[PDB]
């Protein structure tokens, strides 16, 4: 009798505790069902899995840097010392039972961490959303980013091996015994020592299963709180206002597909962890400071940092008896970056002067400016990562490396200028196409006119028709406009029957006289809101 | 306008789920059926469709299951029959895994949009400043708490506390970090010359007045001599040979005291260096640091392998150029000059190692780097 | 009754207070200041001591800064003069970070305790069965989201769903553990008689035929030659000295193919045996062991270390008495009948090692043990 | 050595002792017999991170 | 958490060497070397660990 057991569960819950009333609130918070706003939940569930990886992981990682000879199973590996931390990565990826998979799954989760968290950065951005509520959340979503990079570093970092030591060598070194102050004594309390310091790995560890971890799900929590407190924003629509949000209650649907959609993310990512090798470390010999190989690059989440190394030109300063090398810089360049980063929404209402509560995001093409400096932003970035690339990409595609890295150093400044002014045309053509589908209408076919050779394209109106064939126009009202005559009422009436065979006629009227009254009952629905709403 | 204390009881399910709607300001508006037509069997069609998306979501957990019980997984060495079924062990963890996975999210997804009823739910938004009434009794709580609490009179206990709140916190912040602070010229390493801060030396330091450092080849055998003498006639023209600050005392690996001196010069980070043999016929080509015109035994410059940027090796050479690239940030040193960066974020130019021959004729080195030769620091050039 | 659209701009902070306080259903009683006469110097002195206690807690995190900067901290060899200073280095550490922290804690007590003004606030207690109208608008929403789902009627859906499920948790949870699970029976430890499970083997397995182990005893040296032979005459009536199955092959630690061998030797957790001289006078009061008859060489008993009970260490051996104590949980076994417990916990003997003297008079194991040594499982006495 | 002893009593001691799957446990937890090379990582991992979480 | 920053969990075999004088050359786990050099090579550390247990 389950529906008597859970009646019984219900009232025994509702009588220890009295959630009714939360329950029911959070039952019916209404989520928009714009798909751009799934792009966020993506990272979510590609951190779920990252710690349901992690912590697998963690049950047969041993940091340290103790040199063991192999003696295992890996044959082109044995007698050659190495840390424990390279050994026990080795039987993870052999000596355990989907250990390999495990990790390849726990890479590309990371990855997939990284690049979702940077597609919705993208969507915030770019949308507004960070503009006035949620600008907070913007920052705890920049500190989020943040810590996520340098949480993927230090977990490639963290199985000591040749790509990731010479990572290591490079950056948490190089980078910080640069700093002009207190560089060495960075150096040092880092690596309690030199370099090679005896204490590394394990410190990296404790920051990557628990320190960076934990600081991550606090962040992750504070903004899923703040998303779920500061109601959703929404673009702008029909029934859409700056004090409403359309779409799906949480229990039924948004629910149901957030879970879907958790369930499919997985499955792409053990797809991946499966079929495509992530990190072959067995490949990648144990650390050795003298030896190292010609790829040497870090996850893409942080090539754009080894880009700007590569593509700066190699500019040093030498005070009284003191040297500022060339790497210092990168920092202060990063520390720029974030900078700007975390304090853009402060920048954007110190620019515009527009510090009004924006609940309903604005289109890309809606804000030209702000569309084009993203724009430039991201060009930035791809040519830092792909600068990163320069070797590789001078290996296959045939390119001299100094033209990569000279293309790269003019393409930082040039570049960026070039996608500003392309993006900025470009939101004010979208914006044109926008305003003239609106003056006119919908294109269709053309038309010979009867009595004369005139061809007409036969648009059609989207609103009320003047007295003669003219539409009156349309004023814009911030959402997208139908741009084929596809996506309207026309030619949409397939066969219901099957891929291969019919169904009886009746069947198929039926189907289709009841999905059309469906559709006019929901744009109805949505018409009377909006009457109400306004008026 | 009111909560219906008895009417609740003859609501129907629409009503009452109307009502909680009213209650959070969530409005429901078209909420429809998927399949208004019953006994259509285009219905029929779509829920077999679902069901045979989570039915594939089952088999292939099940195969998940199986071939993670029954496959020849484990490492299998090159060339050995059954290596391919190894190969493809990950791969079909993966791929059974989220094939089985996906398909039961395609499912659900697919029961989401073609059976639970469509809606278009709008909820009310009350983002920003409560209502006044909320905000004047959250100002007056604070404020009560505050000022009742009789400070901001109590001048004393308001400076006190902070005073005392700031030195523990400042004790406390400095215990916690004290720890890891540590002073990166402490004199560690011993020197000729003295102990001296670690940045200062290498493997190439001579510990001992005229200590005579082999510049060892890293022969990769397992353990036992990975490092061993090394000679001129050894490195021909346009050669290149990765050599290490290998000592007498450092003998051969058999010993538990050795195995640990040599895999200290091993993971030395500033102790590689690389013995370059110029060709003869490019000798009229090279030019000579200051202070470093004798470095070279011959045609035979040695320089550090630490990118002097960064502190990577800097492993790759290219004869018939001379030209020493570092991998991590491609930066080109020219070798017939002195090791100088002519390409590349490197900005000063390798430490060259003087070499010479001793007895025996092998390789050794002829001294320290007159400069330090990892990656520059805040205390250099001085 | 009304919500004070606009009295709430002359309401004072006490009457907003009081309006709060009635939204959250919570009802201030006896709010009043602790020190309602004004001037009296009583509040003064109160005033003076909880900034004495504050700027007590301050100077102790002054002095817990100064300490952990300046003090003669680092471990000192026992009779190096500054030992003493070490020895409360970090008893001052926490004493100044203690006596700072809980100083400032029992002023902020006592400012509580003084100066906030004193409540007796009663709170109206909402707790369980929340009213019918949200219970039921739950209910109504919840089943209005299951039923509408049109579940409970496509009985394909949902029974595929549940199969999908199950199966494809099932595989999950096979490939979480699967990593885990080990064969504990897995032929692994090499033996004369083929290879066999760790349980089944100890140091003292012959790896060969006519193989001789050597009970070595272990000196404790810094790594060289920790396990040296050992002769009968060594050990002298009522003495007990632990030995390890020492071999020709594993021979001192001084290279490094040794130095491993040796370590796995002590590191074996069935390898330690206690051999035991049992005094003349007490032979005759020897009991033996059915098979063991002949184990004892002489006055020599070798008897495992490892205790029958849970696999401690039995070191404590009673002369006299001849009782092998297990201090882990208090199990005393007599030596002198074979090494059957006594006491405690313990229920089955310890194993006894056959011993002899081979050629030099060396003493060496006499074969293996007849039965597993470590602590009883689930697969033994068969 | 304490806590050595106090691991080889508990932990494998009374592991193994589980009638039908002590041995089965104690391998698993240790990899292996009780001196395990994986058995203190693992703790640490329990210890600082999944425990305290 | 700070005592994360200064032990590392392991049974690889190693030589003191460190300060501790009646533990030198004698053989231990990475762990337990990791756990003296807290005690008595990092400021605090003993205190620090002390508090925490
Ligand atoms: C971690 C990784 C993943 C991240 C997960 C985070 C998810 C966040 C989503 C938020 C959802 C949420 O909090 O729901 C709670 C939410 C409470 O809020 P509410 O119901 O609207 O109440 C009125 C508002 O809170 C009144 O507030 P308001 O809406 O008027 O505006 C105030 C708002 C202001 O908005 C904010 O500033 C929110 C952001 C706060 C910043 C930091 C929050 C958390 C950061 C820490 C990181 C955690 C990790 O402050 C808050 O409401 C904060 C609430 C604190 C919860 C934060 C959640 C995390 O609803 C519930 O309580 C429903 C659940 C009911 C539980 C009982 C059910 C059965 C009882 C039996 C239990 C045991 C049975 C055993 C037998
Ligand atoms: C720092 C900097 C920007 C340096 C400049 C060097 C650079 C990026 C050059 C561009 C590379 C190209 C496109 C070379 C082709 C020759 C060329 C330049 C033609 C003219 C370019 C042009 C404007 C043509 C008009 C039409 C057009 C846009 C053609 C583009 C053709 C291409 C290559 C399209 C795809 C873009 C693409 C994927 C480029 C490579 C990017 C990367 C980083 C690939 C990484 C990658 C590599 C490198 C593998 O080896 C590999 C092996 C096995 C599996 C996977 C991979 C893999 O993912
Ligand atoms: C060899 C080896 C070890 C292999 C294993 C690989 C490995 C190591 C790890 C991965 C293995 C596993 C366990 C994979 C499966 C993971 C898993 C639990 C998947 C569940 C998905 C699934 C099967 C769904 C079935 C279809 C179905 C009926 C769905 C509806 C019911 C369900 C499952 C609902 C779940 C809802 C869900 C994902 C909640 C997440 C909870 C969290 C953290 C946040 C919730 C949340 C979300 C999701 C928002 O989007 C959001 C947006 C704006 C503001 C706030 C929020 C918010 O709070
Ligand atoms: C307001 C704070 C005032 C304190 C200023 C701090 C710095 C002053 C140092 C001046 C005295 C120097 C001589 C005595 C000291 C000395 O000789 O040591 C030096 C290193 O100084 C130390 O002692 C540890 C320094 C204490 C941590 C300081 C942290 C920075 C402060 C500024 C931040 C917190 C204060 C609150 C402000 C922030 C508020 C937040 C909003 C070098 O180490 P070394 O010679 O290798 O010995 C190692 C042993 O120290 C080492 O503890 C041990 O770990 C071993 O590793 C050992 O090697
Ligand atoms: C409902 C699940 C239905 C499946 C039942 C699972 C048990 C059936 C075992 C049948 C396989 C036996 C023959 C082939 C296989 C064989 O011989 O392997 C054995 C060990 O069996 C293994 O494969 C790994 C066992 C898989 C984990 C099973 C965990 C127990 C299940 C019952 C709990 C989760 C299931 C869901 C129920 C709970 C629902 C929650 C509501 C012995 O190890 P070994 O010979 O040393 O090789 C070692 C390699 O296995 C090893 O992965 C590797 O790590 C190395 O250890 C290697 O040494
Ligand atoms: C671990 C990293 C992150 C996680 C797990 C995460 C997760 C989410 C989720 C699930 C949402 C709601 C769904 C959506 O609106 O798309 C959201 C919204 C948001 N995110 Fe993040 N995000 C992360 C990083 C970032 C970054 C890099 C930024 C910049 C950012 C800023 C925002 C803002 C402002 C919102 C509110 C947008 C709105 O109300 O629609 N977050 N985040
Ligand atoms: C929060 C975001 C995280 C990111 C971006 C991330 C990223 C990574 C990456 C890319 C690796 C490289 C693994 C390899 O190449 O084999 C790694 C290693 C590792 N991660 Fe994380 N990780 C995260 C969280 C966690 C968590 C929460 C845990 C533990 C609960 C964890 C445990 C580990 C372990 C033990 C390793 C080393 C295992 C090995 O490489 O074999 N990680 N991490
Ligand atoms: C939550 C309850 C916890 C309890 C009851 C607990 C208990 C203990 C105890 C008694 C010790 C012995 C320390 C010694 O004898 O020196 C210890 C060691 C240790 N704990 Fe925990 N702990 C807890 C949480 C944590 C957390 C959250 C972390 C990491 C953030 C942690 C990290 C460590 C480390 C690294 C050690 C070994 C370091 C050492 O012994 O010096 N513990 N723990
Ligand atoms: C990381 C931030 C980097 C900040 C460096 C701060 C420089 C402090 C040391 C300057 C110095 O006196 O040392 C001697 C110097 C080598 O002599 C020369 O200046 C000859 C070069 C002529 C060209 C000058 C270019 C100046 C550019 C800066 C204005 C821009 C900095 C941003
Ligand atoms: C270097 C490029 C590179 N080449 C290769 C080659 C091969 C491979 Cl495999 C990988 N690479 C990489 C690589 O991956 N680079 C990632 C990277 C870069 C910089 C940092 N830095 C963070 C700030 C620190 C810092 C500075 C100032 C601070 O001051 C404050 F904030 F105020 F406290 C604090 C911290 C220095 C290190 C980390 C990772
Ligand atoms: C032994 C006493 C003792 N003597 C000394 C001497 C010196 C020192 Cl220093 C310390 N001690 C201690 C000691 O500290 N004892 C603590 C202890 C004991 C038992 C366990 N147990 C966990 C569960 C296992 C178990 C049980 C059931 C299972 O089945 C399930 F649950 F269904 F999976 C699985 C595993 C048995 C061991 C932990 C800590
Ligand atoms: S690391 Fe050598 S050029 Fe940068
Ligand atoms: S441990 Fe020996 S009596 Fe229990």
């Amino acid at each position: 009798d389950f529906a008597k057991l859970a009646a019984a569960q219900g009232d025994a819950i509702d009588s220890r505790y009295h959630p009714s009333a939360a329950v029911r609130r959070q039952l019916n918070k209404v989520f928009p069902t714009h798909w751009s706003f799934l792009l966020g939940e993506i990272a979510l569930y590609s951190f779920i899995i990252l710690l349901l990886t992690g912590v697998w992981l963690t049950l047969f990682f041993d940091p340290s840097m103790a040199h063991v000879t192999y003696d295992g199973v890996y044959q082109p590996l044995r007698g050659v010392q190495m840390s424990r931390a390279y050994e026990t990565a080795l039987d993870i990826s052999f000596e355990v039972r989907g250990g390999l998979f495990v990790r390849q799954v726990h890479h590309w989760a990371a990855l997939m961490f990284a690049a979702s968290i940077m597609v919705h950065l993208a969507r915030i951005f770019f949308t507004g959303a960070f503009r006035r509520p949620r600008e907070a959340n913007w920052v705890i979503g920049s500190l989020l980013l943040i810590l996520a990079m340098f949480e993927g570093f230090f977990g490639y970092s963290l199985p000591d091996d040749l790509l990731s030591g010479t990572g290591i060598r490079a950056a948490l070194s190089g980078i910080t015994m640069g700093i002009p102050v207190i560089g060495t004594w960075m150096h040092w309390a880092l690596f309690g020592g030199d370099f090679p310091g005896e204490i590394l790995i394990p410190r990296l560890y404790a920051l990557h299963i628990l320190l960076i971890p934990g600081i991550i799900l606090a962040l992750i929590g504070a903004h899923l709180a703040l998303v779920w407190f500061q109601k959703h924003t929404q673009f702008p629509g029909p029934g859409r206002t700056e004090t409403n949000v359309v779409g799906v209650r949480v229990m039924p649907v948004f629910a149901v597909k957030s879970g879907a959609f958790f369930a499919m993310i997985t499955g792409v990512l053990g797809l991946m962890g499966g079929l495509l090798t992530i990190n072959p470390i067995w490949n990648l010999g144990p650390y050795k400071p003298s030896q190292v190989s010609a790829g040497s690059q870090p996850d893409f989440y942080m090539m754009w940092t080894d880009g700007l190394i590569r593509l700066w030109p190699a500019w040093e300063f030498y005070p009284f008896g003191h040297t500022i090398p060339q790497g210092v810089w990168v920092a202060v360049g990063m520390g720029l970056v974030f900078a700007l980063l975390i304090a853009y929404p402060f920048i954007e209402k110190k620019v515009t002067g527009d510090d009004a509560h924006h609940n309903l995001l604005q289109r890309p093409r809606d804000v030209p400016v702000r569309t084009a400096i993203g724009s430039m932003a991201i060009a930035l970035y791809l040519l830092l990562t792909f600068a990163c690339m320069n070797d590789i990409i001078a290996l296959k595609f045939h390119i001299s490396l100094n033209a990569t890295t000279w293309i790269g150093r003019i393409g930082m400044v040039v570049l960026p200028a070039i996608v500003y002014f392309v993006a900025y045309r470009w939101a004010i053509s979208l914006q044109r196409s926008d305003r003239e589908v609106l003056e006119h209408g919908v294109e269709t076919g053309i038309i010979k006119r009867l009595p004369h050779g005139a061809y007409v394209e036969l648009h059609q109106p989207l609103g009320p028709v003047d007295e003669h064939g003219h539409p009156i126009p349309l004023e814009y009202a911030g959402a997208p406009l139908p741009k084929r005559m596809n996506k309207l009422g026309s030619g949409g009436a397939p066969g219901t029957g099957s891929f291969l065979f019919p169904d009886p006629a009746v069947e198929h009227e039926a189907l289709t006289e009841a999905a059309h009254a469906s559709e006019h009952k929901s744009l109805t629905a949505l018409k009377e809101h909006q009457d109400r709403i306004h008026g | 306008g009111q909560p219906t204390d008895a009417e609740l009881a003859e609501m129907s399910r629409e009503e009452l789920v109307k009502l909680g709607g009213k209650i959070d300001g969530v409005e429901t508006i078209f909420k429809e059926p998927r399949w208004p037509v019953p006994g259509t069997k285009a219905e029929k069609r779509t829920e077999r469709l679902v069901a045979y998306w989570l039915m594939l979501g089952g088999l292939s957990g099940l195969a998940l299951l199986l071939v993670f019980l029954f496959w020849p997984w484990e490492y299998q060495p090159f060339g050995s029959e059954g290596e391919f079924l190894y190969s493809l062990a990950t791969p079909l963890y993966g791929l059974t895994f989220g094939l089985s996975i996906l398909s039961i999210g395609i499912g659900a997804v697919l029961f989401q949009k073609k059976f639970i009823p469509e809606e278009i739910s709008v909820q009310d938004r009350h983002d920003g400043r409560s209502p006044e009434v909320h905000r004047k009794t959250v100002a007056a709580n604070l404020t009560d708490a505050l000022e009742g609490s009789t400070l901001k009179r109590r001048k004393v206990i308001g400076l006190s506390l902070g005073i005392g709140l700031g030195a523990f916190g400042a004790g406390t912040l400095v215990a916690f970090i004290g720890g890891l602070i540590k002073n990166p010229w402490k004199p560690v390493v011993p020197t000729a010359e003295g102990k001296k801060a670690v940045l200062w030396t290498s493997g190439w330091t001579p510990r001992f007045k005229g200590e005579t450092i082999y510049l060892a080849r890293a022969t990769g055998r397992p353990g036992e001599s990975p490092f061993v003498k090394m000679r001129p006639e050894d490195i021909d023209a346009g050669g290149m040979e990765t050599v290490f600050p290998w000592r007498e005392s450092d003998g051969d690996g058999t010993t538990v005291e050795s195995e640990h001196k040599l895999t200290e010069i091993a993971m030395g980070v500033r102790n590689p260096v690389m013995l370059i043999r110029i060709k003869p016929a490019d000798m009229h080509r090279v030019i000579k640091r200051k202070g470093q015109e004798s470095f070279n035994f011959g045609e035979l410059f040695a320089y550090t392998k630490v990118c002097s940027h960064l502190g990577c090796p800097s492993s790759l050479y290219e004869q018939q150029t001379y030209r020493i690239l570092c991998p991590c940030h491609q930066s080109q040193f020219d070798a017939l000059e002195f090791a100088k960066p002519i390409f590349g974020p490197a900005a000063r130019a390798l430490a060259q190692l003087p070499i010479t021959i001793d007895e025996d004729g092998y390789l050794v080195a002829n001294g320290d780097f007159v400069e330090p030769v990892g990656p520059a620091f805040w205390e250099r050039k001085s």
